[PDB]
């Protein structure tokens, strides 16, 4: 059966393991998909998304039969809700997912558990690489649309919005891809190493599913995960929040271009809505530093402190 | 997501043709285009699709359309290539050999030819769809590269303004012909500040100390600083070209590293590295990438102010080397009190698919810095334009079309490219003080 | 039936049949085919009644799915359509040629005809219009020939030829209508087993392909014929095969209306031999009433295609999408 | 619905491009020159069907059913001999009347006028010796004088001798004509009887034609014989719809159904990739293209075999017929890009057309990357443009009336004045042509049927 060819793959799927460029092609593709279906209710038809799935998989290698067994579902919790549900933590978005049904004999090692566990990991990473998917696509949009470089009619607006959105932008990115490589390095790479290094002439099969189911503990019982999950539920409405706000800017942009106060006083409204966006990330920031200051266990942990001491 | 390459010049030849050998060696695609791998295993974590387009065939013909105003270097790219490239992306202008050595020549070629080099780019889009930006390789010392490279950039700005352009531009040497070659420099760097969405940025007399540092033999060949360029390229695209987790697209990389449109000339370091034992580790590898005498452009400065810095490298490597070295290198960089200290590495995987580079197991490590040097060369290039221009009107002589029907537009053109580089390199200054940012403070 | 079988005789004769007609190994098999007539009723045409079936018997019936009396009747139903789609065809193909010798005719007898030229206009445009409803007929056609066709390959390539260029693909995977997807019985090894012809089909196993075979032939959505199964196009209430049949007739009427106004056409062009326009008024109005008659109905067609268009579209069908976006 | 073809070979071209189209169906067929096919007669069963072309006296001999008329006995001559048994001598004319007394449409026109009891008893003669018959392929070459009078000489007997058969046409167009009035005379006159008679008509401007014979062979020089020889391997392209019966198209009358719209517009604009059956044709495994590549090249201007001339051009009927293993995925991926990719009158929801083909199981497999061809024919108005320069001599030399010694003779009329009002009257017919071209590229062509009723 080769099994490394089996658990290669499995970890190509659930874990994004040297296969970023297939989840963030599919990603890419139906960003608008994902968006339309998390923000309507659970009887908005779904079908081209399952359509647009079930084409990739064909497109896909057919030797691969875990991508060629990959199956896609819709859940009606969040992932924080089955989070909440299977450990004691307190929370209508992110309801997919993805399921394998493992044939015998293969079931006997690749038990349901390790399956639930593959899926939560899963949806995680999928949140996060969404989520850093919206915050790549919102450098583009500041960076190649030409009504957000260009500049004039004395701007004041230019070092005001634009370099304070950008900033913050540049906030954003520093805190998310810092602990996304942080975790892929200490916690994936790490554990993917482990794995590689422990079926080397096995011994009993049944410790190595107890090595794997071990990893997962380890990838659960991480405390940084924990600390993070209830400030990542408010960075992720802050991430929302200021991308429905660049959004409503580039609007603007085209307009504000040249004679009446109202639109400086519209601008007015805007800044301060903006400087109060900033003084909450700053504060979600500040208790988020001392959450983790609380915690004890550190290298990753001194670079995410310094991303944070501010300058 | 596909990436084009744009050859201009003799050197964007020689850097296209180093490059894609580079490559071809590392993917296994070799100078014939077939694939060096067999066909009994198709899975592979590398990608060739923005690089390489495959035929039925299973041929990778490189992603590149080569421009120039001179087919013999072209030729000879083809003849050392033969069966690689294809013949439908070689334009030449049809105009013979290179003659004139000023941005007006260069230019007037691009504008008259427009029409070639525009179908031949919507071609190569529409063969394929995901299509994210290009890559332009030219040097702002030669006339007819930057001249091309300065219309191309024009067409690509008005034409596709939701690409991201990049490319690669070599300042020339302290030399003679910079009295004019600066000339072209300016004028391209003009349309650099207007159209080009990141830059990286090179100096030839800096290439060459390092080349003749590395290389035992003094007598450095322009070839050797060719396959220089060639190994930083494919070393920046590593985590393009060789992608598992976290990078997957240059807008991510000029998101970590360009944090303004205004600001996108970055300076880069790649060290150490063979053109055989390991004695550099990972923090030695990053406390060199620091050195400026491993930096692909003349630092001349005491303590640049870094803005915005990024690395990948190469290797296998333990995470706590990797933090010691960032915890000194903080301790060693100073970055303005109105922006980020960021600093972010890239474990990039070696290709199993490359014959193995001299001094094996050498992890190495290649850094991008936004810094204050990049503007001491320019103010180098700026001051040496501004002597050679108020002291003498001789630019006046060699002009072609517009240009040469009246001088007087042409001195104007200078006098705003003197300008527009002026308030760059002010805006640049300004950004090294806290007070950049104190509109929102 | 006896002039029935001897222009199936010559028509083999012209037809390349002719060469399976010389080869001995093929004339078991051509003379095999045994053309039937239905009962009916009477008062039906030709173009109605004829079929075209074929006896087999054994060892061979034991393995093809023929017509039987007690069976589903699927190459009956099969060929009834395809029969209903090339009688279309070649009513449009006649009115066609009609209409071009008869224009033909004019350009080479029209000498000036000053007052012609607008009835030359109107016939240039009805014609263009009529080429645009066999466009539109042929085009359905083809997408039904190129399904059909293509399951015929495909079955040949995964069915009659399956043990010759297996497709590798030892995973056996089942989809369920809530999306699972779960693997059909035990996965075997990769072919290791401690160590140190053909998978042929047999009489059931062919018949049961053959049947397999039908059955995705028949279970097609445009071929769901009144079934509780098929869903209706969206502000249509009507099933995509029952719009078709309404589309066929709709079509076919115009054909007709298209032959009634071909004659009148015919009968100016003979009045306009006999005399210099003096005549020919009341075919004149004649003429401008089928005009008109014939303008309504493609407004109604149109109407019609839009709405399956729509229909297309909406059903979420990528095929369908691609269709309706064909014949936008 | 499928009927047989007679081919026409009028003038030295028609001759020449004939012999090489006859040799390419033997090729394709397994015929060769000898006129016996190459395969043993013991093999009944063929894919392809060469009745429709090839009339069978013996098992092992099938004889093109196609007659040669020239007025210069020497290349028919010359063909008879290099295609030994092939052709029947008692199909080729040459009325021993000399060689041609200039390059006039109306010396053409008289020869076929005098001996036209000849050719239309030989033509009776091969309509006896079949049974189902559909229509003619005559070959005009338009560029000669006496092979267009002959032609139009054709064209005007049997329109009204045999009506009920469609009459297609192929007129070859010179690129440059040392004397352009003589040439552009003759080429007027050919078109008048093309408006007036023909049933349908394939222009052949020769510039794309040595521009084509330039880019793919590597001779610089171009030989008329091999570029006759991309014509020939058209007209087999085209033929295969019959010879080789698709599942869609399988009569000329069914093909030219979807080619044409109305009696008027039936001039046609053909294209066709880098050809695989001509001399130099070892420069195509290369390309390394797909069947999108394949449409992308025919509808490449670079493609075309007649001036472009495309300043945004108006089509009518976009068709094409691609040979080989075809995808039909690609097939799908390509109408996509190309219905977002040409232009197409508001007032017609009819979009381009697609047929596929099958190869000959004896022709040489090519590899992968050229293994499967196309050819494309868009009906566009801008033909009219390669006679709009014509008309142009014309408008421009008409007001003098030089070489007028010349058409005087031969034709009925040996008065100035007779052959100059036949001469307007030609001009007329090809600008209410060009009106009719350049009206149907207005949605107002088909509101007039809406004006009206
Ligand atoms: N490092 C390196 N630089 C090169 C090479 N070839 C050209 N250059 C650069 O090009 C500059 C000289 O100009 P040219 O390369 O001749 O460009 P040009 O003046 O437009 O002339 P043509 O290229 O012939 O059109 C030098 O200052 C170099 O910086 C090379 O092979 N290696
Ligand atoms: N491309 C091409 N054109 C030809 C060829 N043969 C004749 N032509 C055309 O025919 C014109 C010359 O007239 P001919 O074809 O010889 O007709 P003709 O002058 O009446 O001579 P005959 O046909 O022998 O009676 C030239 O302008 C060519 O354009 C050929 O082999 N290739």
């Amino acid at each position: 059966y080769d099994l490394i060819n089996v658990l290669k793959h499995l970890q190509q799927i659930f874990l994004g393991y040297q296969s970023g460029h297939n989840v963030l092609k599919f990603l890419t593709k139906n960003m608008g998909e994902l968006t339309k279906h998390y923000r309507n209710d659970n009887n908005a038809n779904y079908d081209k998304l399952l359509q647009n799935f079930e084409l990739e998989r064909q497109s896909e290698n057919p030797n691969n039969l875990m991508r060629q067994l990959l199956m896609i579902q819709f859940d009606t919790e969040t992932l924080p809700q089955v989070l909440s549900h299977y450990l004691q933590i307190y929370p209508a978005i992110y309801h997919l997912k993805f399921d394998i049904n493992i044939p015998y004999p293969l079931n006997i090692i690749i038990s349901r558990t390790c399956m639930i566990k593959y899926q939560i990991i899963l949806r995680y990473q999928l949140v996060l690489q969404y989520h850093s998917r919206l915050l790549d696509e919102t450098w583009m949009d500041l960076n190649k649309t030409p009504s957000w470089k260009y500049r004039g009619y004395s701007h004041t607006v230019k070092r005001r919005i634009v370099r304070a959105t950008r900033v913050l932008h540049a906030k954003m990115n520093h805190f998310i891809k810092t602990i996304m490589e942080y975790f892929n390095q200490n916690v994936i790479d790490k554990e993917v190493y482990s794995l590689e290094k422990c079926y080397r002439n096995p011994t009993l099969a049944v410790a190595i599913q107890n090595e794997l189911e071990g990893g997962l503990t380890n990838i659960m019982t991480n405390r940084c995960l924990s600390d993070l999950i209830p400030l990542q539920l408010q960075i992720f409405d802050i991430v929302y929040k200021f991308c429905k706000f660049i959004k409503s800017m580039r609007a603007k942009l085209c307009q504000l271009d040249p004679q009446e106060d109202a639109a400086l006083e519209l601008i007015q409204k805007l800044i301060e809505y903006i400087s109060n966006a900033s003084s909450i990330f700053r504060k979600c920031l500040i208790n988020f530093t001392q959450e983790l200051s609380t915690e004890k266990f550190a290298a990753g942990i001194e670079r995410v402190l310094y991303s944070i001491v501010p300058p | 997501g596909e990436i084009i390459t744009l050859q201009a010049g003799q050197c964007g030849n020689h850097v296209g043709k180093f490059l894609w050998s580079q490559l071809a060696k590392e993917h296994a695609i070799g100078t014939d285009g077939l694939s060096q791998l067999p066909d009994s295993s198709t899975e592979r974590d590398d990608d060739t699709k923005p690089f390489f387009r495959e035929n039925s065939r299973n041929k990778f013909t490189p992603r590149a359309i080569m421009m120039d105003s001179e087919p013999s270097v072209i030729a000879d790219v083809e003849n050392t290539f033969r069966g690689f490239f294809d013949p439908r992306n070689t334009w030449v202008a049809s105009d013979g050999a290179s003659a004139g050595n000023s941005w007006a020549n260069g230019y007037d070629i691009g504008t008259r030819n427009q029409d070639d080099i525009l179908n031949k780019i919507d071609k190569e889009i529409d063969s394929t769809d995901n299509f994210e930006g290009f890559q332009l390789l030219h040097s702002v010392a030669g006339g007819t590269g930057s001249g091309l490279g300065s219309n191309l950039l024009e067409a690509l700005c008005d034409r596709y303004p939701k690409k991201i352009l990049t490319t690669y531009s070599v300042f020339p040497a302290r030399s003679s012909e910079v009295v004019v070659q600066s000339y072209n420099t300016i004028l391209a760097l003009r349309r650099l500040i207007e159209d080009s969405d990141a830059t990286v940025v090179f100096d030839n007399a800096s290439l060459l100390n390092i080349s003749g540092k590395v290389f035992r033999n003094p007598n450095i060949d322009l070839q050797h600083t060719n396959q220089l360029i060639s190994t930083i390229i494919s070393s920046v695209t590593n985590s393009i070209r060789f992608p598992s987790y976290m990078y997957s697209s240059m807008s991510s990389i000029y998101s970590t590293l360009i944090p303004s449109p205004e600001l996108h000339f970055l300076s880069p370091s790649f060290t150490p590295f063979t053109s055989a034992h390991k004695g550099h580790s990972s923090y030695d590898v990053m406390l060199d990438l620091l050195d400026p005498s491993n930096s692909l452009v003349s630092t001349a400065m005491n303590n640049p102010t870094y803005f915005n810095v990024y690395n990948t490298i190469i290797g296998n490597v333990e995470p706590r080397q990797i933090s010691r070295a960032m915890t000194k290198l903080q301790q060693r960089i100073k970055f303005p009190s109105w922006s980020s200290s960021a600093m972010h590495v890239n474990i990039g995987r070696r290709s199993p698919y490359l014959p193995l580079q001299p001094n094996e197991n050498e992890v190495s490590g290649m850094m991008l810095s936004n810094m204050s040097t990049v503007v001491n060369v320019f103010e180098n290039a700026c001051n040496t334009f501004d002597k050679v221009f108020a002291k003498g009107a001789f630019l006046n002589n060699y002009n072609v079309g517009d240009l040469f029907q009246s001088m007087q537009n042409v001195q104007d053109e200078f006098a705003e490219s003197r300008e527009v580089v002026q308030s760059l390199m002010e805006d640049y200054v300004a950004a090294e003080q806290d007070s950049y940012l104190d509109d929102v403070l | 039936n006896y002039k029935l079988t001897r222009v199936l005789q010559e028509a083999v004769q012209l037809s390349s049949l002719r060469h399976l007609m010389n080869s001995p190994r093929n004339s078991s098999v051509i003379n095999g085919l045994d053309a039937r007539v239905l009962d009916l009723g009477h008062g039906s045409v030709g173009w109605d009644v004829f079929t075209l079936d074929y006896i087999l018997y054994p060892p061979l019936s034991l393995v093809l799915n023929v017509n039987r009396p007690f069976g589903r009747k699927e190459y009956l139903r099969i060929f009834n359509f395809l029969w209903r789609f090339k009688k279309n065809n070649y009513f449009y193909q006649k009115e066609m040629l009609k209409s071009n010798d008869i224009i033909r005719s004019f350009k080479k007898i029209r000498g000036y005809n000053p007052l012609i030229r607008d009835i030359i206009n109107k016939l240039s445009r009805i014609s263009i219009l009529r080429t645009q409803f066999q466009q539109f007929n042929s085009k359905m056609e083809s997408y039904y020939l190129n399904c059909i066709i293509e399951e015929n390959f495909k079955e040949m390539t995964r069915k009659l030829q399956r043990t010759e260029n297996k497709s590798q693909n030892q995973f056996d995977l089942i989809r369920l209508n809530n999306g699972t997807i779960e693997l059909n019985g035990i996965l075997t090894p990769k072919a290791e087993v401690l160590t140190k012809i053909e998978k042929t089909l047999n009489i059931d196993e062919l018949e049961s392909v053959h049947n397999t075979f039908l059955t995705n032939i028949l279970s097609h959505k445009l071929f769901a014929t009144n079934t509780s199964e098929i869903s209706v196009g969206d502000y249509s209430g009507q099933p995509y095969p029952t719009s078709l049949v309404l589309l066929l007739n709709s079509v076919y009427e115009f054909v007709k209306v298209y032959c009634n106004l071909n004659d009148i056409g015919y009968e100016i062009f003979i009045k306009m031999n006999l005399n210099d326009h003096e005549a020919s008024n009341g075919l004149l109005g004649k003429f401008n009433t089928n005009l008109k008659e014939i303008v309504s109905q493609y407004k109604n067609f149109k109407d019609r295609l839009y709405i399956f268009r729509a229909d297309l579209k909406n059903d979420g069908d990528e095929e369908l999408f691609l269709l309706s976006k064909s014949l936008r």
